């Protein structure tokens, strides 16, 4: 806006392309205890197995199920 | 509780396929009035209420028949 | 508006107060009587059908 | 700003004033209304509705494309 | 100059085409070519024909469409296989 | 009037009228020529496509298997 | 002042040509033999072993003995 | 056998049209400016004119080549030498003679300092690949192909901008004539089995397995130059980018298509069992250069290296798609040739235009050009957006039906191939937004113009012809299916 710098210096190669007070491999660590809570979550839903502690039966629809209605052969 | 709606009247009351259970026959009149009055909440109460009676006996009903299943279960438990 | 020591506050214009109560008052006669009718059969005390 | 004063551009720039910008913006609405037209006419000849409605509706009137499908073998 | 109308082609096969030995006939060889690909777009377009019947019969009948459109699906279905250039040979 | 010139050129003298240069009307001439050689000569060829010639016969093949069993 | 021409830079210019000249620096590193050897060898033949075998997938799925390539 | 066809338009008058200009030319003194330019200009006018015509009186029921017409070299009439069109060759025709009236404006304002050698270049430039484009001859299609190598060279070397020219030129033709002299061994081997080198013919010869091998490898090093593929590809950079503006068009836009048309008229078709042995090298081949190539455009700091570069990915998702051997994959890969032809050019146009006012093409010192260049910024917008595939544009018909073409025979290449979508808009919007979004540089640039006249009838044609194609392919697909259906059933016979 206000001035645009005009290099005094070589450029590097890398002057095309140019999370500041955390390290790069200590931030993936760190997300990776945030995934971890997720999968431990899950692991837990593995244990607790709320499918073998349903407190009402399946429901049966008539006529076959409805099987000919979902497309079953008449 | 026996199937009274037949096939042919909830294919034609166009009765979603989630909706086929035991209570199809007094979803047809709640369903007339809905379209008839606009889905508005404050009209077929009378319709509404019948029919969320019959879709909780169905509940109830398999809840009962499931706390007999669970009561079977200890049985086998127990007699190890 | 309204001014000491130098910072001036001024008054807001008088239909956007009424708005504002109005408008929040309106909501809380919803939740009144809303908590009216269907308190009870969320708390599970009734009913729809029970009459 | 000082130069833009000097750049032509389709959408007028910054601060866009025009003396004329009422009478502009009305050709412009007698316009758009004029290319609603032939729109409409395309749209009402294009609509299908399989279903007749619970009630009579807005588009019973212009569109003529009603319960016109119930015969879908000897579609191709 | 052409004359009006549609393209007009032989309907049947040409003769002279030997299946065992395809490159001995050359001019045969050429309108066999020919004659398959007009085959093909045939079946293509019939296949095109019964997808527009599943198409109006989903929209026609609803919630009903599993139990009414069951025998046009299992017919589109069936002359989609083995159709065009796509994922069956022949 | 509004900021700038169109295609930035200078009006020409109050009276007078813009210079056309020499390009403008070849160009303008083919650009007709190619509207209307393209709007006109695409619409009223035949539709040869083998579409439109496979689709009639798919619709006789499964007229005649159909009326016939 | 004048002229619609950019006004060089003399190290955006010595960037520009030190770019077009990368040939010239090219020495045969260990950086440089890893790189063309996972690179330039190793995932062109992984790919290519990958997308033989989808077809030899694809045979056997359809009951057919494997289609012989290259 | 005199082959000589019926119709009053033909393709002899559009081969002699061009070679008429240049003629005429040649004896006028280069103090006439005015004439020359309008000579040129008309002439290729005209040239435009007859190619639609040729498009009117196409039949899109046939696969037979149409107005087949002869020409006889000697006497004995053993060599007797064929021209026609199908399907699949009209539209590079009706592209070619598009593209070379805008060469020609292009370099309108200079063409005090060109002269007729400029406008002499580009007509027989025009000639020659209007021929390439219609022969049905191995032998022919070598003679005209090798010969379109001179005037490119004269046009590179003579009005390129820097002394990088002389290394480009040299790049371009040697690695141009050694794929031409493979495609030379490969038509000699084909002449002393058949006699002959009709395409008609051998189309109706069996070649044996080994023997089918062996000349679709001397094909495809021919043709894998002109793609470009990997690794081959390094001459097209230097060469697109050292060209001049009207260079660099006739470059990308119609040189590039003579690989993939050589894949589609000869190698495909004459090898079936070869096609299909080498499809997954060819899958590889084209799926490591647009992975590869886009991440190097990606780095690239030059205007024209980047979209010279894109070229070379968007070419390898045609031979993808024309190698799927479908209805979708070589109709898909010659909707996205021509398109591509008409994108890259009008790409290469827009960076001509910055380039004609500031001699710089370094990426860093533009910058905040909305500002100044609102009507070009919003031209070059568009064409960046076709340049990523957007659903409208032209590309994206080509793009999305090859990715079905490839999805059908392989799902790996498909999915490869379907990363160009996320790197292809990577490289185009932030080359869009490092040129015009952002503020100016007044310490490098402060005085700017935006399009005259000339510049924005030039881009118009280009604007609706992408989005003619974008959301109306129909016109274009019904033209090619005949000539595309036989060309995947040929070899086969059920």
């Amino acid at each position: 806006v206000g001035k645009h710098i005009v290099p005094d210096k070589p450029l590097s190669v890398n002057d095309e392309l140019m999370a500041d007070t955390v390290g790069k491999y200590e931030a993936l660590a760190w997300l990776s205890g945030g995934l971890g809570f997720f999968v431990g979550l899950g692991l837990l839903a593995v244990l607790n197995d709320k499918a073998s502690k349903v407190p009402f039966t399946p429901r049966v629809y008539p006529y076959d199920n409805l099987r000919v209605e979902l497309g079953g052969e008449p | 509780k026996k199937m009274i709606a037949t096939q042919e009247e909830m294919s034609a009351a166009k009765i979603a396929l989630g909706s086929r259970d035991m209570c199809a026959h007094l979803l047809i009149p709640l369903n007339k009035c809905r379209q008839a009055e606009f889905y508005l909440p404050w009209k077929c109460e009378d319709e509404r209420h019948v029919y969320e009676k019959c879709e909780y006996e169905l509940v109830m009903e398999r809840m009962l028949a499931m706390k007999k299943i669970r009561e079977e279960e200890a049985l086998a438990k127990q007699n190890k | 508006g309204i001014t000491y020591k130098g910072v001036t506050v001024h008054t807001p214009k008088t239909w956007h107060t009424v708005t504002g109560k109005g408008l929040c008052a309106v909501m809380w006669f919803w939740i009144l009587y809303r908590a009216k009718q269907d308190g009870p059969v969320v708390m599970g005390w009734r009913h729809p059908w029970d009459g | 700003g000082d130069f833009r004063a000097k750049v032509w551009s389709m959408t007028g720039g910054p601060n866009c004033r025009p003396k004329h910008w009422r009478r502009n913006t009305a050709i412009a609405m007698f316009g758009v209304f004029l290319v609603c037209i032939p729109i409409a006419k395309l749209s009402a000849k294009l609509e299908q509705r399989p279903h007749m409605p619970v009630r009579p509706i807005p588009s019973q009137i212009w569109c003529k494309n009603f319960g016109t499908k119930d015969d879908y073998e000897k579609e191709h | 100059g052409r004359k009006k109308g549609l393209p007009e082609f032989e309907e049947s096969a040409p003769d002279g085409f030997d299946p065992e030995n395809p490159y001995k006939d050359p001019v045969a060889m050429v309108e066999m070519r020919e004659h398959i690909v007009r085959e093909k777009w045939i079946q293509i377009e019939k296949a095109k024909i019964l997808r527009e019947k599943v198409k109006w019969c989903y929209r026609v009948e609803g919630v009903n469409h599993y139990q009414k459109c069951r025998h046009l699906v299992q017919q589109y279905l069936d002359s989609t296989r083995g159709v065009g250039w796509g994922k069956d040979h022949r | 009037r509004p900021k700038g010139y169109f295609m930035n050129r200078t009006p020409p003298a109050p009276g007078q009228s813009r210079k056309w240069e020499d390009w403008e009307l070849p160009c303008y001439i083919t650009s007709f020529l190619t509207i209307v050689i393209l709007g006109v000569g695409l619409n009223a060829k035949p539709d040869l496509s083998i579409e439109t010639w496979a689709h009639q016969k798919a619709l006789e093949r499964l007229e005649m298997e159909k009326l016939a069993t | 002042g004048g002229g619609m021409e950019t006004n060089k830079n003399k190290f955006i210019e010595d960037w520009g040509s030190a770019r077009e000249n990368l040939e010239h620096n090219f020495r045969w590193t260990r950086r440089n033999f890893a790189l063309i050897g996972i690179f330039g060898i190793a995932l062109p033949i992984i790919v290519y072993k990958g997308i033989v075998k989808d077809f030899h997938m694809q045979d056997e799925d359809a009951g057919r003995p494997h289609r012989k390539f290259l | 056998l005199e082959h000589f066809c019926e119709c009053y338009f033909n393709l002899s008058g559009l081969i002699l049209c061009p070679v008429l200009g240049s003629i005429i030319l040649l004896f006028i003194p280069n103090s006439r400016i005015r004439l020359i330019r309008l000579i040129g200009l008309c002439a290729s006018l005209i040239t435009f004119l007859y190619s639609l015509v040729l498009w009117i009186q196409f039949d899109s029921s046939t696969a037979k080549f149409q107005f087949v017409e002869s020409l006889r070299w000697l006497p004995y009439e053993n060599i007797n030498f064929y021209l026609g069109i199908d399907g699949i060759s009209l539209f590079f025709v009706i592209l070619t003679t598009f593209l070379i009236p805008i060469c020609i404006l292009v370099g309108w304002s200079g063409m005090r300092s060109y002269g007729k050698e400029y406008i002499i270049a580009f007509l027989i430039c025009e000639f020659l690949m209007i021929a390439v484009f219609c022969m049905l001859d191995l032998l022919l299609f070598y003679v005209f192909f090798e010969s379109v190598l001179i005037p490119m060279f004269i046009i590179i070397g003579v009005w390129g901008s820097r002394q990088r020219k002389i290394k480009a030129a040299y790049q371009f033709f040697l690695y141009t004539l050694l794929g031409s002299l493979f495609m030379l061994l490969a038509i000699l081997l084909i002449l002393f089995q058949t006699g002959t080198t009709d395409l008609q013919i051998l189309l109706t010869t069996e070649f044996s397995e080994r023997r089918q091998i062996f000349l679709w490898i001397a094909f495809f090093a021919s043709f894998a130059v002109k793609v470009p593929m990997v690794p081959v590809h390094i001459w097209l950079p230097e060469a697109h980018v050292e060209a001049p503006t009207a260079g660099s068009v006739i470059l990308a836009g119609i040189l590039l298509k003579f690989g993939t048309y050589g894949f589609l008229r000869f190698s495909i078709p004459m090898f079936p069992e070869a096609t299909l042995c080498f499809t997954p090298f060819i899958y590889t081949l084209s799926a490591i250069a647009i992975i590869y190539t886009s991440l190097t455009t990606l780095r690239q700091i030059d205007l024209k290296k980047i979209i010279a570069y894109s070229s070379v990915a968007h070419m390898n998702l045609v031979t993808i798609g024309m190698f799927s051997l479908n209805i979708q994959g070589i109709g898909g890969s010659i909707l996205l040739m021509l398109s591509h032809g008409l994108v890259s050019s009008a790409l290469f146009l827009c960076v001509g235009v910055l380039y004609d006012r500031h001699k710089t093409r370094l990426v860093r010192y533009y910058g905040g050009l909305v500002s100044t260049m609102p009507n070009f910024s919003t031209i070059f917008f568009f064409f960046t957006l076709a340049n990523m595939s957007l659903p409208g544009t032209s590309s994206f018909i080509g793009e999305f039906l090859i990715l079905v073409g490839a999805f059908q025979r392989n799902s790996l290449v498909a999915t490869l191939a379907a990363l160009g979508m996320i790197l292809g808009a990577a490289y185009s919007l932030w080359l869009y937004n490092r040129v015009v979004s952002g503020n100016l540089k007044p310490d490098f640039l402060h005085k700017f113009s935006d399009l005259n006249g000339r510049e924005v009838f030039i881009f118009i044609p280009f604007l609706v012809g992408l989005v003619w194609m974008g959301v109306y392919p129909k016109v274009f697909l019904d033209c090619m299916h005949t000539s595309v259906s036989n060309l995947v059933q040929h070899g086969k016979f059920h």
